């Protein structure tokens, strides 16, 4: 904007910095990524979804995450991150599977399969009863 | 009232189709707050300091929770009709005379399937409303920069609170308004609900028109003409979405109050609430552990009365929109699947046939009514019958006895309530009724059923 | 630490909040019994 | 001091909003309603205004409701009288029961 | 005061848009004057009521 | 320190009488439209419920 | 056989408390009348 150093939002908080090396920062607090946790009671399983962060992000940031999400992004395990349209998420595996109720919402027409005592991302689509000519 | 016998009843001549607009909420924006990094923002003291208040944080995570809950439960029940409503499909463009177009989704040959009509394109166009960044806000945010019209939702990430996704996404709505459509024509002179008739639109609608008090003959002659008053009604509110419409007003209020929410939640992390700054690290950095406490306890005061008026506001608004949404299903079975007898219920004038399409947080309803334009002051009668030692006394069904004039011998007619046009008093328009003193005595001209034959 | 303690004043079962996901879910509701569902959860992990 | 809620507004420093419409909009209003009650009963619409006397009204609406017209005929004076007895008891109904 | 916010601006905006919406409330209920069709009662006796 | 603590005292009678004015409005909104009801259903017509 | 069935009343019996007279009467006041095809329609 101006010769300034530091770029701030309309609620006086510090967003941005002009460092002396010549780089232009982003500045977020060091809680900032939204963390949402999908917990099925039947089989004791959880999984985590980080809304509206694309994967690729989540990877690089780790310091806010728990220890054992910080294992497994580092150990880029097969179940690892999914991108989806409500955010990434961890612990599911892509199905095409069509479900008409659901227990586990997650936005978007978009459901949480539990595992039998990992989770399946299913879809919520009506059917009309009938249609007559 | 007149002088003599009868009386005077005003019968419309001339007629328009009336259209009435009403918005009706359904849902609000779903928010989560999180109270440990809104209040203290990471630092173990204020951390320390904040039990003495008890387990307050808590306390507003399960209120949040319960609120979203609840509005989930309420937006999934009105949705469930989907499953068991029974439709038939409609033509594309004109069914008979009457044009559909706009109320319809535009089919596509090839590509991605469209989920909104063109009215609903016209409504959603005039409302200004942010994308709250459900698959890539966080990124987005920081790649293009500080923005004052997308500060609230940039807010996300420092204040420390989520902006949920709605449970549906707008194809689910789409099935839904077009669910609605399907299902308005149906039979009218049946007394169930177990029976699903494929009728066409246009004979729905004239079956609506002759139970208001429109005779046969009236419809049969004028059917282009109801047609034409049809499409112009339907075609006049395109350009109905300005500022002087309150209706659509209410639309643009419930977008502002869902921003306010968001903007006071936002502002209140700048105040000092009195302290020297309304920075922890800056108390930590100009003021030493004896004299710390006080101002951190200061600004701890302030943040948590600021989360305990979201939350009572939330919950307030939470229930306000699940009542509401009862409302919009009992409209929506009253005025949209059948057509009422209320009045003031389904619009203004004899209800005829209702819509509804979808709107931001809502639905919006258009009702269609018969809104005469013309009156004829008519000489009327009770009832009619002959003279003879037992008499036998007629009413009419639905309509009047009048006489074929615009201002002993007199000849009797029968006309609709609705429509006035003289036609012979039948067995079909008349029913035998007991003998009243007011009604008229026919000495000379009677109807064939005052004959006696 | 979220802590549990019996009918008898011994504490039966604990759980470190900064753990794993489900930790922090329990830590953020202050509950060991929680319903199925899904919930925004706090941060109880430190860095240096 | 039963004025001095009012006299507060000039020295707390709030204001009483006078009312949209005076007194006499709303005696129109009242006005309005009582010269609609009278009207046809047989009919289905709401397009059609029949200049109907309020006694003929309310014998129509009373033969709605199960009672024959011989018994309407016959109690005509009785059914009129019952009905200013029972308008004219609520005058002093207004107590603190 | 300033360090408590933008606090009177709110308080006013909020009590404006009650009396508004207050003020529109009444206004739909009286409209039916305008589209009631209405006749002349006698005066005192209508009959014998 | 005095004047503040004033302050604070006026602010919190403040919101809670902007609070309460708002609830009393959208209840008073409510009872309006039952009223209209009333009048459509039993004063202009008969009613059958 | 031809049925029929009041409209708007009951069958009653002239009374207060195979040769049985049958009548007409409203249902909100007792005023016994004759049966005819004013107060009577034909039923299954
Ligand atoms: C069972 O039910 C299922 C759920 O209902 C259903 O599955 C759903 O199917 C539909 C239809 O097939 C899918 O819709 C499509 O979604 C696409 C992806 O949307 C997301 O991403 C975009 C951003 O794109 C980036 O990411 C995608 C991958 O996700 C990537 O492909 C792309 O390259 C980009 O990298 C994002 O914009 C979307 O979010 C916005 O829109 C949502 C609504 O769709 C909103 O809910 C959300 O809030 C966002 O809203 C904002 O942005 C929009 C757009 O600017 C504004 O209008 C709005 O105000 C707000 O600001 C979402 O995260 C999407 O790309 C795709 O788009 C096409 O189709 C629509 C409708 O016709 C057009 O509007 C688009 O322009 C576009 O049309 C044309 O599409 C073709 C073919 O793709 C392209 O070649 C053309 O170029 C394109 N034309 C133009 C001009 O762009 C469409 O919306 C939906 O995602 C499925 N949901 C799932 C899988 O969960 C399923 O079918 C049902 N099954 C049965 C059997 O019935
Ligand atoms: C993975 O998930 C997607 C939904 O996000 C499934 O649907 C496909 O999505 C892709 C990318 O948008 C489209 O190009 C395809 O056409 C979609 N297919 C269908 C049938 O809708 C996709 O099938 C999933 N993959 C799996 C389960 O292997
Ligand atoms: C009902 O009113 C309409 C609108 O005034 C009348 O339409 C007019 O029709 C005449 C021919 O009869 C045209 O010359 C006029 O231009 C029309 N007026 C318009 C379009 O505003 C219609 O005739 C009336 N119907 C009656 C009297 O039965
Ligand atoms: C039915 O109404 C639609 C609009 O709702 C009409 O479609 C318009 O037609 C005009 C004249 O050709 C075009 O200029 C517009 O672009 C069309 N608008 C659309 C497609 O949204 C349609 O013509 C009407 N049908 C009939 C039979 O009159
Ligand atoms: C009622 O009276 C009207 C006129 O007030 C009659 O309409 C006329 O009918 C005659 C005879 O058929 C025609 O020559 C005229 O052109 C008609 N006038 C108009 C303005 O249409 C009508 O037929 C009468 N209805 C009856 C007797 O049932
Ligand atoms: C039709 O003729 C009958 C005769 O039965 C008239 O009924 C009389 O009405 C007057 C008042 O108008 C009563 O005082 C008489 O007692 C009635 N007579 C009988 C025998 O019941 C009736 O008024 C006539 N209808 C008219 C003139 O419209
Ligand atoms: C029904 O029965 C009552 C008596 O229970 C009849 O009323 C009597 O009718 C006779 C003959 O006209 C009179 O002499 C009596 O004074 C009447 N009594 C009373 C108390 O009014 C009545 O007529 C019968 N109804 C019929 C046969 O339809
Ligand atoms: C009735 O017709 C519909 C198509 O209009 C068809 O799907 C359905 O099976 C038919 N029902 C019966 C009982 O034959
Ligand atoms: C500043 O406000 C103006 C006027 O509303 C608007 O056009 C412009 O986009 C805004 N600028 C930014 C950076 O948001
Ligand atoms: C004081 O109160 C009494 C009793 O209510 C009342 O009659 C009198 O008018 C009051 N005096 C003043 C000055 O208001």
């Amino acid at each position: 904007l101006r010769n300034q150093r530091f770029v701030y939002d309309t609620f006086d908080n510090l967003v941005g910095y002009h460092s002396y090396n010549g780089n232009y920062y982003c500045v977020r607090p060091c809680v900032s990524v939204p963390v949402s946790v999908i917990y099925d009671k039947v089989s004791n399983s959880h999984a985590t979804l980080f809304g509206s962060v694309a994967c690729s992000h989540v990877t690089t940031m780790m310091s806010q995450f728990s220890r054992m999400t910080k294992t497994n992004l580092l150990a880029r395990t097969t179940p690892g991150p999914l991108q989806t349209v409500v955010g990434c998420a961890m612990g599911f595996i892509n199905t095409s599977m069509v479900v008409d109720e659901c227990q586990l919402p997650l936005g978007q027409s978009l459901c949480a399969i539990p595992p039998n005592p990992v989770f399946q991302i299913a879809t919520l689509n009506f059917t009309s009863p009938l249609t007559l000519a | 009232p007149i002088n003599s016998t009868g009386f005077v009843v005003a019968v419309p001549t001339n007629f328009t189709f009336g259209v009435t607009q009403e918005y009706i909420e359904t849902t609000i924006q779903k928010i989560t707050v999180d109270c440990k990094q809104y209040v203290c923002n990471g630092f173990k003291k204020c951390e320390e300091l904040l039990t003495e208040y008890g387990q307050f944080c808590s306390k507003i995570n399960q209120a949040l929770h319960g609120a979203n809950l609840r509005q989930d439960e309420s937006i999934a029940n009105l949705f469930s009709s989907i499953k068991t409503q029974n439709t038939q499909p409609l033509q594309a463009g004109l069914n008979g005379d009457f044009n559909l177009t706009m109320l319809q989704i535009p089919q596509v040959t090839t590509g991605e399937r469209k989920y909104r009509s063109a009215i609903e394109d016209l409504l959603f166009n005039k409302v200004t409303i942010a994308d709250p960044g459900y698959m890539q806000g966080y990124d987005e945010c920081m790649q293009q920069g500080p923005q004052s019209a997308r500060d609230l939702i940039c807010a996300q990430y420092v204040a420390g609170y989520k902006v949920l996704p709605p449970l549906y996404d707008p194809y689910m709505e789409a099935a839904y308004t077009s669910s609605l459509l399907g299902s308005i024509a149906g039979a009218s002179w049946t007394a169930g609900l177990s029976s699903f008739a494929a009728i066409p639109f246009a004979q729905s609608i004239f079956y609506r028109l002759n139970g208001v008090g429109i005779t046969q003959q009236v419809l049969s002659e004028n059917q282009k003409i109801i047609a034409n008053k049809f499409n112009q009604a339907l075609g006049a509110m395109q350009t109905g979405f300005t500022t002087t419409n309150l209706a659509f007003n209410k639309v643009q209020d419930a977008v502002n109050a869902n921003a306010m929410a968001l903007s006071k939640l936002a502002a209140e992390l700048s105040n000092t609430f009195g302290a020297i700054s309304s920075s922890i690290s800056d108390i930590l950095a100009r003021l030493d552990p004896p004299e710390q406490e006080a101002q951190i306890d200061r600004l701890i005061n302030g943040r948590l009365t600021s989360l305990n008026a979201f939350v009572a506001q939330q919950l307030v608004r939470t229930e306000a929109a699940a009542r509401s949404a009862q409302l919009a299903q009992d409209k929506v079975n009253e005025c949209v699947k059948s057509q009422s007898k209320r009045n003031g219920f389904c619009g203004t004038g004899t209800h005829i046939v209702s819509f509804a399409i979808n709107a931001p947080n809502g639905l919006y309803f258009f009702h269609v009514g018969y809104q005469p334009t013309s009156h004829v002051n008519a000489t009327a009668a009770y009832g009619l019958c002959n003279t003879e030692n037992p008499p036998k006394c007629i009413a009419p069904i639905g309509g009047y006895f009048v006489l074929n004039q615009t201002t002993s011998e007199q000849q009797w007619y029968y006309t609709g309530s609705s429509f006035f046009h003289p036609e012979p008093i039948t067995e079909v328009n008349s029913k035998y009724v007991s003998m009243d003193v007011k009604f008229e005595n026919l000495t000379n001209k009677l109807p064939p059923p005052l004959l006696s034959n | 630490y979220l802590l549990n303690f019996d009918v008898e004043g011994y504490i039966t079962k604990a759980v470190d909040c900064g753990y794993d996901d489900l930790a922090q879910l329990q830590c953020s509701y202050q509950s060991f019994d929680v319903e199925t569902g899904v919930y925004s959860v706090s941060s109880f992990e430190a860095s240096p």
